[PDB]
């Protein structure tokens, strides 16, 4: 039942996708609200399953009230065999959220679940899901006369990691679209230039790409080289610099960065 | 209800809150050395001297003038509370990125509405007034159609996406050497 | 000498130079342990190189998109060519080929958008790896937490595929105590502000320190400059400043 | 829908596509905001100078 005011003469009431929105019953002119039946994406909140093969399911931004009433009567399009509904279904703004316990602990996130919601494989193994934490609460001793010096440091090597060029790729669009075929090449002739501008595109890309790596890498117009002895006041360089035996002049770190990506 | 949902954003409102407090409550108890380090508590005066001395104005300047410059602060904090209170065009920047995004959905939604060559933009209409052989073309001309649209959607937002995370990485370039330090930049911050 | 540019680049973070000469030994332990540390977390941690590994990813997957476009009818009558060219003569084969060609072109046009955003996302992060690599190895940046976390002290780069690492070398202040600090002293009436550093009192004396690292010197005119008097700064403490010339203009 | 399956991946490609800028912004509120390891907190009393 619905309050669309219909005047007598107008029948379909309509929604800004011109899909009827309301209907005037024809036997009983009477006005009805039609809504879509409750719909929604499902999501898997899985640990890696090299780990565990027990998973969660998100509903998402679904009431769960409907969730039980389709499942267990099965109007799924899911249309699961082996399912499962515990006492542990947990409500959050992301959706209802299946197969997770809810713990009132709070660590950092694990896997995202959103609206400050995440979950994660964690102890008895089983999926928690929690308010993540922000970091650890820390008041700092403030007053109008104290002041904190450091009496010590500390030598941090961080790392850091930056794409820099991408696979200088190049589709032949002729042969892609018309493998040896002259007709279909014929036909491709009626599109005028479409075919010409993809190349020049990802031709475009590529001398980007040798640009890219120009740009990052040979910001030097010499080629140094360390000398011999390596007398740097004690501080240990041979992780970094190339080593002589290795065919190409990669230091150790560079082969365990080659090594990784392959 | 087309299939058009918006997943909730993983910080709550409540927790990019509680992140700015820590950030603001870091820069005046600590400084900027609590971007380093760990917060080394300092009072603020001292830290306001700090910060004249990284401009090349001799610290006295402030000790002598605290009661001056305190009571100037004050006031540009009240100018900017009614700045923003009075003038709704402050926020255009944010503002305009809703309604674009907000647009580009609507107009997504509209496109459900033409006919693209078919006899109805409506499918269940043609579902119910033709058979599988014919029924088929005027659906091909709709699913090309509405393909085509929602393509020309995802790569519109991917263009603007780009855009939106080139200004969140100055963002977070400004909040690094502008919250958490002192920056030489001119103009930058 | 690699120890003077050390020194160099301790003096760019306000931690006065002979803080490194007297601890050279300490800090050259602590840099080697720290670059087995990194060869360590490298040869451990595989995610350790996400951002290069998912460019690979995302770039073969599209590809690997592309060619499986190549299975698909589009409404054609079948999704290989030849099959059509040796099945129906030209004005009929004619109209599941066109098919064939839009639907392909479609998807072709497709990738190559995909590969220009992607593409424009990555010479953004090589601009950025071009900049560090200049303000941030050739070179010591006061950037704040642009290179490293922590006061910069140098960065080496390395290559990895497509992509480039960088060792951020970095200080971070390591054990912090309290003390009672004053933004000034009243001598004689004078108001001594320090000169480079805060002072601080271990709750009897009080010392003038640099910023960065507690190393307490006794009080001189020559650590401290005078300006105004005692009346004006708010917590200003009183003490005696001792000033050098009066010892040997005593004796 | 079945006359869609004929088309191949350009369905699940644009759902890739849109994950993918969802995730980005998830990154991007978290690149910007949490660039502090701890939540500090003011003193009770405000007694900033
Ligand atoms: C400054 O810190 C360093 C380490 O961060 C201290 O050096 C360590 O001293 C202990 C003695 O308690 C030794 O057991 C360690 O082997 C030392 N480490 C290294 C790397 O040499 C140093 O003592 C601290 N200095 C002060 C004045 O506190
Ligand atoms: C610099 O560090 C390297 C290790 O990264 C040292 O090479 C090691 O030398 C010891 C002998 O002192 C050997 O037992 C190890 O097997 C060597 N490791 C490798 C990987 O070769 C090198 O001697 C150090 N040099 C200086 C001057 O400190
Ligand atoms: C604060 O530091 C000063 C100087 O470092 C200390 O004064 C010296 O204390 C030692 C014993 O700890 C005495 O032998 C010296 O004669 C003192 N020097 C002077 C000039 O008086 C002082 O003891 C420290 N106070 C605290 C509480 O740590
Ligand atoms: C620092 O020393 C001066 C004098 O050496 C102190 O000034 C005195 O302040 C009291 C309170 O107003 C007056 O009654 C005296 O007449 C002042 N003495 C002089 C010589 O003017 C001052 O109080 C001291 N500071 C602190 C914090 O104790
Ligand atoms: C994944 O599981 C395999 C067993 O098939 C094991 O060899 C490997 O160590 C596991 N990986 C991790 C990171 O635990
Ligand atoms: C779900 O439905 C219940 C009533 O069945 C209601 O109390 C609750 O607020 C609903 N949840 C949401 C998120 O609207
Ligand atoms: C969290 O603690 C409260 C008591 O403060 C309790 O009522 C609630 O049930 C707890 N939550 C869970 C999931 O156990
Ligand atoms: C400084 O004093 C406060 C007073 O509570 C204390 O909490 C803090 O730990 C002290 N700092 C150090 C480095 O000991
Ligand atoms: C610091 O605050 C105390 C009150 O707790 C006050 O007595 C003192 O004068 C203040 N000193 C400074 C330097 O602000």
């Amino acid at each position: 039942e619905s309050n669309k005011k219909f005047l007598p003469f107008q029948q379909f009431g309509r929604d800004i996708a011109d899909t009827t929105d309301a209907v005037r019953d024809p036997q009983t002119l009477e006005i009805l609200d039609i809504t879509p039946c409750s719909f929604g994406g499902v999501s898997v909140i899985t640990p890696g399953t090299n780990t565990s093969n027990q998973v969660a399911v998100l509903y998402q931004d679904v009431n769960c009230t409907e969730v039980p009433v389709a499942i267990h009567a099965d109007q799924l399009t899911p249309t699961w065999r082996v399912y499962s509904t515990g006492s542990n279904v947990f409500q959050t703004r992301a959706g209802c959220l299946i197969g997770a316990e809810h713990v009132n602990n709070s660590y950092e996130c694990d896997i995202p679940i959103g609206a400050g919601i995440c979950a994660s494989y964690q102890t008895s193994q089983s999926i928690i899901a929690y308010t993540m934490s922000l970091g650890a609460e820390n008041s700092v001793a403030y007053s109008n006369n104290s002041i904190a010096i450091p009496t010590n440091f500390t030598i941090s090597v961080t790392t850091e990691i930056l794409p820099v060029s991408m696979t200088k790729t190049s589709v032949d669009c002729t042969m892609y679209i018309c493998g040896d075929s002259t007709e279909c090449s014929n036909l491709l002739l009626q599109y005028g230039s479409f075919c010409t501008q993809l190349n020049r595109a990802l031709t475009g890309i590529a001398v980007e790409q040798d640009k890219n790596t120009q740009e990052v890498f040979a910001q030097v117009k010499q080629i140094y080289k360390t000398p011999p002895i390596k007398d740097f006041g004690g501080f240990n360089f041979s992780q970094i610099l190339p080593d002589p035996s290795k065919p190409s002049k990669r230091s150790f770190i560079e082969d365990l960065l080659f090594n990784k990506v392959t | 209800f087309n299939g058009l949902t918006v997943l909730p954003p993983l910080l709550t409102d409540e927790m990019i809150a509680q992140y700015t407090s820590a950030l603001l409550a870091g820069t005046i108890t600590s400084g900027w050395t609590f971007g380093a380090g760990a917060a080394l508590q300092i009072p603020f005066a001292m830290q306001m001297a700090y910060r004249f001395n990284g401009i090349g104005v001799t610290q006295n300047v402030l000790y002598e003038n605290q009661k001056l410059i305190a009571n100037q602060f004050n006031s540009a904090i009240g100018k900017i509370q009614d700045s923003l209170s009075s003038t709704a065009s402050a926020l255009g920047k944010l503002q305009d990125v809703v309604n674009q995004n907000a647009q580009a959905l609507n107009t997504l939604v509209k496109q459900l509405s033409s006919n693209f060559g078919a006899i109805s933009s409506v499918l269940n209409d043609i579902l119910s007034r033709l058979d599988p052989p014919e029924a088929e073309v005027q659906i091909d001309r709709l699913i090309t159609g509405r393909l085509q649209s929602l393509q020309t959607y995802v790569t519109q937002q991917l263009i603007r996406a780009a855009e939106i995370r080139a200004s969140a990485n100055l963002a977070a370039t400004k909040m690094s050497e502008c919250v958490l330090g002192q920056s030489k930049r001119v103009d930058f911050c | 000498p690699f120890a003077m540019q050390m020194a160099y680049r301790f003096n760019g973070i306000g931690v006065t130079q002979n803080v490194l000469y007297e601890n050279q030994k300490l800090i050259a332990n602590q840099f080697n342990s720290a670059i087995g540390k990194i060869q360590d977390s490298l040869s451990s941690t595989a995610s350790a190189l996400g951002k290069l590994q998912d460019v690979v990813n995302q770039n073969a997957q599209a590809l690997n998109t592309l060619v499986k476009q190549l299975s698909s009818n589009f409404g054609a009558i079948s999704s290989v060519l030849n099959d059509i060219l040796s099945r129906l003569d030209p004005p009929e084969a004619e109209v599941q080929i066109d098919r064939l060609i839009t639907g392909r072109l479609q998807s072709l046009q497709t990738y190559v958008t995909q590969q220009l955003i992607r593409a424009a996302e990555i010479r953004a992060s090589a601009n950025l790896a071009a900049t560090k690599m200049s303000e941030c190895v050739l070179g010591q940046s006061k950037r704040v937490d642009f290179c490293g976390k922590g006061y910069h002290l140098m960065s080496f780069p390395q290559s990895a595929p497509h992509g480039v690492v960088f060792l951020h070398v970095t200080y971070v202040p390591a054990q912090e105590k309290n003390f009672t600090t004053a933004p000034a002293i009243c001598h004689d009436g004078k108001a001594h502000f320090p000169r480079e550093g805060v002072f601080v009192s271990n709750g009897t004396h009080w010392f003038v320190t640099q910023r960065n690292f507690y190393e307490p010197q006794i009080i001189t005119t020559d650590n401290t400059f005078v300006s105004g008097n005692c009346d004006v700064v708010i917590g200003i403490v009183n003490n005696t400043v001792y000033d050098p010339l009066q010892p040997e203009l005593d004796s």
